[PDB]
């Protein structure tokens, strides 16, 4: 009913240590973040063109008061 | 009656786990690529610098030939 978040122990072998040193000296995860921003550059933006393009609403919407 | 209910078979799967695909090469590959790039640059620089030294020597001996009239 619970999980140990952030308790994983890093490895020690020469290949994994060389991989970590290469990531340190060459900045791999910074390139990953750059790639994620570059992916978000090529998507369709979710911006509507107000006032020609109103946002969606519901029939239950509460706004100005009126007398019937 | 009519209400908001799930269907008989339920809905589809919904993910809740961290997904990091671990894309990339090993450290040996990138280090070897960097070393090869360094060696190629060093070789090209050695060739162009030797040629530039020869050109500079030629220009200097041209000035040596032109010196006494000046």
């Amino acid at each position: 009913t619970y999980k140990y978040v952030n308790l994983r122990e890093p490895s020690m072998d020469m290949k994994s240590v060389t991989d970590r040193a290469a990531q340190t000296l060459l900045w791999t995860e910074l390139i990953r973040g750059l790639g994620m921003t570059l992916s978000y550059l090529f998507r369709e933006p979710a911006t509507i063109n107000y006032p020609f393009e109103k946002g969606p609403l519901s029939p239950r919407f509460r706004g100005e008061h009126a007398l019937r | 009656v009519k209400q908001d209910m799930p269907p008989v078979g339920g809905y589809g799967p919904i993910d809740y786990k961290r997904n990091l695909p671990r894309r990339g090469l090993s450290g040996y590959s990138m280090f070897a690529v960097g070393i090869g790039a360094l060696l190629f640059g060093y070789w090209s620089m050695m060739r162009w610098n030797r040629e530039r030294r020869r050109l500079q020597i030629e220009d200097f001996e041209a000035r040596i030939a032109l010196m006494p009239l000046l």
